[PDB]
């Protein structure tokens, strides 16, 4: 017969279960109280002394009494890994959302494990080609890499991960995993939706994605862990199967902000800004799992929220040590009219690198990161004096950064509703030619319009005679 | 107040002002020593 | 006429120069107090969790 | 004394009761004091039960009795709350008597995951030009109202529950949008003044209003939008639709920061706790449209939030605008000019919307929100003779976006409008005539081609036949 | 028995409460039954708050924990070299037991006032920017601070390469051995770099000490100061190591984690009271050792990461004050694509030419304020005027010597590489070449200085001196060169 | 004031300087009761402290309080919370300007930035 | 120091580096003291603590004490409680800037923000008093100056204007010097300029004197001499 406590204290997440009996649950695991409903899972956090140790539930603790019963499972919260998880809906506890049955795994894994160690480390450099200009160019992304796209509120993240998966995750030929944290219902619904109208998703034959949800209506609890159960499937199919997994997540920051909720209930003394001490290391314990293997490789793309618009605000600050590549998306080119709002400046990779994407595309990568940056600086006198008093050569500069800004944007195919203009898919070495090009100076007669919201440099051309019409 | 635009104080504080400022001078006052 | 040119121009000029000022002085006056407020906040914040403790 | 059903006060203090007791109280339960006021058994542990107070601390005292409800903190829901004034608990304060209720529905429910919904597609009409053409809502929608102090915030919402009065009157029950108006730290007069207002226009009666104002304790003003929610989710619930305003959440997050505050938790950016976002997400999330196995109902949420000289870098502007569905930003600077609804075009968006406009309304305003964007970049750098005609209109199509409170217009008067705007046949009035000109325009065709407005109206589209025909009637007009 | 062991009170977030222990030392080493390690930090009355050096899923409520006896150490020596180990000295490349020659404390006594003597040997980065510009000696502190992805590793990196010159020989006295410390970074972040170690053929003089991004704080805390005490074996020896900190601003980081998890009342930004004296005391054990006490040496390289180039921050600060100046790399000068990145009128050396081949310090005279001369006429250019042909001379030369200065990554110059190139440039011999072929010209006159005046390299090389015979005889093979 | 209303049914003004200073006093009690600080260092209680205030002057049936307050604006910041939270009370503003009374006009208001919400 | 001073009568001189280490080292043990923190991190008995050490150094009846403290200010802000309070415990400061030194004019004085009680007529004579009040109100006016040619360039500058920015800008160079402890970095061997020629050599070129001996004559180096030397050695 198992081993049972009854519950002492209950203060929003965090119930405090004592036991009775001399053995107590490892810091880890999961307990469960029976409802009329089903089960209130709790996470074992820590032992508070006298047989007592204080939980985090996994769904609200509305209607719990003191002394209520609680059961111990053995073991950590766990969910069903492998192919039978492809084309279902799942969420923080391994539960089927999608009322379509149990998912008939072989085998189910807990959501806590080690990440990969020194040894099992596979390191590569192999460039993952997107179809959009900003990042082909200046900021390469990598492939079994980790890849962030760093945003405000309303500049673009889900936009911009729903354009990756739309150009990437159809010929990936591996499996792909998504998981919602924290985020809007719907936009799991809109993506439930459009998977099963790409074939992605396929209700009636085979399915290539597995979908994971915990989003802003879940209580902290569930929206902290549930990225570790999207984690521990594509895991699953990276070491037993040796598969070439894409992880996309939306939004990991929200994993943080849980975190941040209990932090004060389970005791911490509270760090910069109010959030947990634990920032980095729970940080750590997660996205170095997010990393690519001897046995297999992932590439993994996540949405990283920025509280108010500050980059130095410790969730997003302690992000970027995890990443190979940065998409930093700005409020301020969103307002300009300007998408994707990438910030040329600003977002990096560790793959913008001659011996990597070859002396040409370095070259021209620095020269239009030269010239972006001779604008900005000159933003001062502009914005007072007028253009006006400038050199001549600085004038130049200044519109052929115009035009490159513009240049920079590109229609999404996910975005066709909010432009009303078709999608645009450029391949990198036209992207590397046409900015080579305007570099050089070989359009400098074409005005500023043609360049915006277009494709390759055939489609400035194109808009310029239109325009000249 | 006095200088607040024009006098350059650290490296990381410039503004294009403070560097057009010492800028137009330096030329100044190369072109009168010059002379002299 | 040159020269009645240019110093319309540059009245023309200055009466920008000093207008954009003007709003520049506004965003840096908004922007200014949003810091303020931060670094009271902030400053405090410190306060209490070392008394706390 | 039956120490597992009730308790004895501890100590009160800053909004809180410990009490000695209540063994078998359920967490989030409510309470009642010997005084007859109410609280919330927010901590359970062991020896003592930690209370919120929804009222005065005068109100309880240490060594006074405490008992149990039984319930989770609920709320009566149902139609027979239809034209009534309640608190956050749901008491009436209207003075016309005890809620005919329906039910109980507690104050906290999950909102409906992915497969109870559908994506929405119906038109919540505004009445207001500028918004049904520009910023369109559809049911199950959330559309932030967002700017500062006086922006006309307040009046967007108010229009547009006064245009419910166009279906709410007939017998199409699909077509029908229950009103719920929750004033959230107003001033008690200005409530009652709005209440007024809509008795005056006969919008009462498919208006609930739920109020918990600046002198009530914060409490009541942190409830009152979830016990609101449950209140629309009756109607969403029951194959209905509902509209609710939440006015306004930055004061419910300043209510909500109080108690956090007060019961020590550590204050984070700007003082407010870590899960302020949450107190909103969980919120607003419960606004939704449903597929047609759970009866198609819908609960659309127009929450507001009040910016300080603009800022919507702050916070909370930021953590609503990251839950909602679009923005319309309401600026003063727009305002002041008499630019009213002062929507700024440029950064007003709405997700969800265009699947939702009418059809009719979509066809006759192509380009109008673009343009007007450029057209303000124009105006703004502003004798180029391109760049004078974009100009022209851009100033009669502005002009013609203005609009009285309280005075929201049928679809079938605003395309006619919209129509002879964006195709030209404005170019040639004068500015202060446009408003002349609209009056007269609409007397005209209400007069002379009212088989014109009555298809607008009724098949929410135009055919190349009825577009020329609107045509003829616009040149028509614009000679006299 | 409750003098030597004790029981788990309570235990989560990486700290465990316990009874007992009563004869425990402050700092000592513990065993759990489970088999994780910890660090005894606070002695209480009834009570010891022990860190943990691993996860506390295993450690519970009465589980029983044992004395080492031990202050916590690690183990040092030359059979380190060509290892990868964790904070402890644990292996982690996967290759058996670490080869020690003895134990020492984590925390040691830096050298006092009378065991040093003044910094006068070179550590030769290889970089032409740092060895003319900050030159670094044995036994200083030079700090490398900046943005994210500014160069900063790579810097670090280039000067470990670099030391396969004089490591490879057989003289003890120029051999320069490495110590990586990398704190915080990813896992796949120092794979990588020990990847490119073993490439170069460096991992056999490099040791390489890693607390990587999930591992408990209190093993990123630890790991540079054990990593000191390995670095410090060869400075006690009559060696010479070169210590790279990568970085400290995450160690701090680690230090505040554990330090509100022991419940100590933090100070500024909830970093601990002694956030500084962290730094301060890790750093002063980088010294230049006398005569008397061996005339070995550690120098160390911290890195500090900046956010949107705030050096006045709390942490960056706290370092720059310490280090003996700092090498400043800035996002701007990063993207236009000069690298290194470095900020010339920014970054100092407060050792200087001391620290310098002399044969560099002659040929680099005024190279440092000839770009203060430089950066001066830079203004001068947008400020749209066409006067001063004095002024071109300069204007002209500054464009093509910082072109000389770029260089790319894992590609280090020996001295006698360097210096034929900066006299190139401080004299002139430059100003009447394309700007888009200095790249090619370096690689060029390299290979003509190989071919044809191999003892002219020989002599700088052996000498580390230019006799005004060799000055003259450098001078004549330019000139003759410059005429392809 | 309430008394004048609720017995003698008159429409009584009452006056109070400077409103600020009853928001300073509840911002210092607040402090002294070990109340953890709010935003800038006001009361947690900000908001509700200045309701309990300012509902009671109202109209009633028998008559009504009107009230006229001085206004202290900290930092010239309309943005900080103590004039923030006040003004969400104001029904109007009477901005006395040294620009204009220099010009010899009294009362010295400026017609343009003093506001009412009743101008309907 | 203090044992020189009392039983020895003696003329006692006291070198500190670096002062703010004093308040600094408070500051990190402060917390498990168990005090409750004060404003940026230091702990509430800054001012007393530093009262108790700086009331000792002085001079009394039995004899004299003159010490010389380096005060640390961190991340370069005066406004830092620890250097603030330090400011009213000193009779004389030399207050350094970042801002100077990267111009290349070392000592990094900066020449109106240092004071000294004995600035006084009374003290240094009147003509002494004359020259650094007239020192300081010309590099004062260049200031104001620097804004308008940011601005507006150099045509809306007096024939006056013009003079005051050529003489301040020598005046500002003249004020830089060649350290002895300082030759490894200059490379310059070091100058040690007696006071008189100091005021002398000022007075002189606030007169006009050398309005026609360009800048780099009167930077990093000694009296008015070597001034004249370095002005004719450039010439060849
Ligand atoms: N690529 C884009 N093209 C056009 N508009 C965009 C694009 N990306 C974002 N937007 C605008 O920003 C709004 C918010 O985008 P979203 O991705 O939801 O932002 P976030 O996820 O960062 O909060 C979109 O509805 C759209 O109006
Ligand atoms: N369309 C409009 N035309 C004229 N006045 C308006 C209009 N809309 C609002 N107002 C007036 O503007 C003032 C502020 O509007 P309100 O709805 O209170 O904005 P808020 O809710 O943002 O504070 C009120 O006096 C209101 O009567
Ligand atoms: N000298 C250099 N020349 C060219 N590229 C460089 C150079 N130094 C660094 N890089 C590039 O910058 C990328 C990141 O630099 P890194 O040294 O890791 O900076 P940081 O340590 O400050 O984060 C490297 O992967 C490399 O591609
Ligand atoms: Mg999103
Ligand atoms: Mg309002
Ligand atoms: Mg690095």
């Amino acid at each position: 017969t198992p081993i049972t406590g009854k519950v002492t204290a209950v203060i929003g997440a965090i119930v405090d279960v004592h036991f009775e009996q001399s053995e107590l649950p490892a810091i880890l695991n999961a307990l469960e109280i029976k409802t009329p409903q089903g089960k209130l899972v709790l996470e074992v956090a820590q032992h508070l002394g006298e047989n007592t140790v204080r939980t985090i539930a996994m769904d609200g603790t509305e209607g719990l009494v003191r002394g209520e019963k609680v059961l111990d499972t053995g073991g950590p919260i766990s969910v069903p890994v492998g192919r039978e998880t492809l084309g279902r809906i799942i969420n923080v506890i391994g539960e089927p959302i999608d009322e379509r049955g149990p998912i008939k795994s072989k085998l189910r894994k807990p959501i806590h494990a080690d990440p990969p160690s020194f040894a099992e480390q596979s390191t590569s450099a192999e460039i993952l080609e997107t179809g959009i200009k900003v990042v082909d160019l200046l900021a390469p992304y990598a492939r079994g890499g980790k890849i962030g796209l760093f945003g405000g509120a309303g500049v673009g993240k889900t936009v911009f991960i729903q354009e990756l998966i739309n150009n990437i995750a159809k010929a990936h030929g591996g499996f792909s995993v998504f998981t919602g944290v924290g985020e809007r219902t719907r936009e799991g619904n809109d993506l439930y939706r459009e998977m099963k109208e790409t074939g992605v998703i396929n209700l009636e034959g085979e399915s290539k994605v597995a979908l994971v949800f915990g989003q802003m209506n879940e209580p902290p609890g569930a929206r902290a862990r549930v990225a570790l159960t999207g984690l521990t499937i594509a895991e699953y199919f990276r070491d037993e199967e040796g598969q070439d997994v894409l992880l996309f997540i939306d939004n990991i920051f929200r994993f943080t902000q849980a975190g941040s909720e209990v932090s004060a209930l389970l005791g911490r003394i509270p760090s910069a800004v109010g959030y947990q001490p634990t920032l980095a290391t729970d940080m750590g314990l997660l996205q170095e799992r997010i990393t690519t293997t001897k046995k297999g490789s992932v590439t993994s793309v996540q949405a990283v929220y920025v509280p108010a618009d500050d980059l130095t605000d410790p969730a997003p600050a302690t992000t970027f040590a995890h990443l190979d590549a940065t998409t930093v998306l700005s409020r301020g080119i969103s307002e300009l009219g300007i998408y994707p709002a990438v910030d040329p400046l600003d977002s990096k990779s560790r793959l913008l690198d001659a011996a990597v994407v070859g002396q040409e595309h370095y070259d021209v990568a620095s020269k239009v990161q030269e010239t972006l940056q001779t604008y900005k600086s000159l933003q001062d006198i502009i914005a007072i004096l007028g253009m006006d008093e400038l050199s001549e050569q600085d004038k130049l500069t200044v519109e052929r950064a115009r035009k490159i800004q513009r240049f920079l944007s590109q229609p999404f195919a996910v975005a066709e509703v909010f432009t009303g203009i078709p999608g645009k898919l450029v391949r990198l070495k036209d992207t590397v030619a046409s900015f080579k090009a305007v570099l050089e100076g070989k359009y400098d007669n074409i005005p500023e319009h043609a360049f915006y919201m277009v494709g390759g440099i055939e489609d400035v051309v194109a808009k310029a005679e239109k325009l000249a019409a | 107040s006095e200088g607040s635009t024009g006098t350059p104080r650290g490296s990381g504080s410039e503004d294009s002002f403070v560097k057009r400022a010492r800028a137009t001078e330096d030329f100044f006052v190369r072109q009168r020593e010059k002379e002299q | 006429q040159g020269y009645a040119a240019e110093i319309s121009a540059r009245r023309n000029a200055m009466d920008n120069a000093s207008k954009n000022a003007g709003d520049m002085i506004n965003r840096y006056s908004i922007l200014y107090n949003r810091t303020r407020q931060a670094v009271i906040t902030n400053e405090l914040v410190d306060i209490i969790t070392g008394a706390s403790s | 004394a039956n120490l597992n059903e009730t308790g004895r006060v501890l100590a009160v203090g800053d909004g809180i009761a410990r009490v000695f007791g209540l063994n078998n109280i359920q967490a989030e339960e409510l309470v009642e004091f010997s005084s007859g006021v109410k609280g919330m058994a927010l901590n359970l542990e062991p020896g003592q039960v930690g209370i919120v107070l929804f009222g005065s601390d005068r109100l309880v005292k240490e060594g006074e009795l405490v008992k149990r409800t039984g319930n989770i903190v609920d709320v009566p829901v149902g139609p027979g709350l239809l034209g009534r004034v309640v608190d956050a608990l749901g008491n009436p304060i209207d003075g016309k008597g005890p809620i005919d209720a329906a039910g109980r529905s507690r104050a906290q429910v999950k909102a409906p995951g992915i497969l109870p919904r559908r994506s929405v597609h119906e038109p919540v009409q505004t009445g207001l030009k500028a918004v049904d053409a520009l910023v369109p809502i559809g049911r199950g929608q959330r559309e932030l109202i967002i700017g500062d102090r006086q922006t006309g915030k307040t009046a967007v919402a108010l229009d547009t529950i006064l245009n419910q009065k166009r279906w709410n009157n007939g017998s199409d029950e699909s077509k029908k949008l229950y009103c719920v108006y929750v004033a959230v730290g107003q001033k008690r007069s200005t409530v009652a003044q709005l209440v007024q207002t809509l008795e005056q226009h006969d919008a009462m009666k498919y208006s609930i209003i739920v109020a918990a104002t600046a002198s009530e304790a914060a409490p009541l003003q942190y409830l009152a939008p979830f016990t609101a929610a449950s209140i629309g989710e009756w109607f969403r619930d029951n194959g209905k639709h509902a509209l609710i305003v939440y006015d306004d959440l930055s004061k419910q997050a300043v209510a909500y920061r109080q108690l956090s505050l007060l019961l020590r938790r550590p204050p984070g950016r700007e003082a407010y706790p870590g899960d302020v976002f949450y107190l909103h997400s969980r919120l607003l999330e419960r606004a939704a449209k449903l597929s047609e196995k759970e009866g198609s109902g819908s609960l659309t949420a127009l929450p507001v939030i009040e910016t300080q000289g603009g800022d919507v870098s702050a916070y909370i502007p930021t953590n609503v605008i990251s839950i909602t569905d679009g923005q319309i930003f309401l600026e003063a600077e727009l305002f002041y000019k008499g630019i009213r609804p002062a929507i700024n075009v440029g950064l007003s968006v709405s997700r969800v919307g265009s699947a939702a406009q009418v059809k009719a309304l979509k066809q006759v305003a192509g380009s109008l929100k673009l343009f007007l964007a450029q057209y303000r970049e124009v105006a703004a750098f502003a004798l180029d003779a391109s760049t004078k005609q974009t100009l022209v209109r851009g100033e009669r199509l502005t002009q013609l976006l203005k609009q009285n409170q309280y005075s929201p217009l049928a679809t079938e008067e605003q395309v006619p409008l919209i129509y002879a705007g964006v195709n030209g046949h404005l170019d040639g009035i004068e500015l202060s005539r446009i408003g002349e000109f609209e009056s007269s325009f609409l007397s005209y065709l209400k007069s002379n081609h009212n088989e014109l407005l009555t298809e607008i109206r009724e098949k929410g589209e135009l055919s190349k036949e009825l577009l020329a025909s609107l045509k003829s009637a616009t040149e028509s007009f614009v000679a006299t």
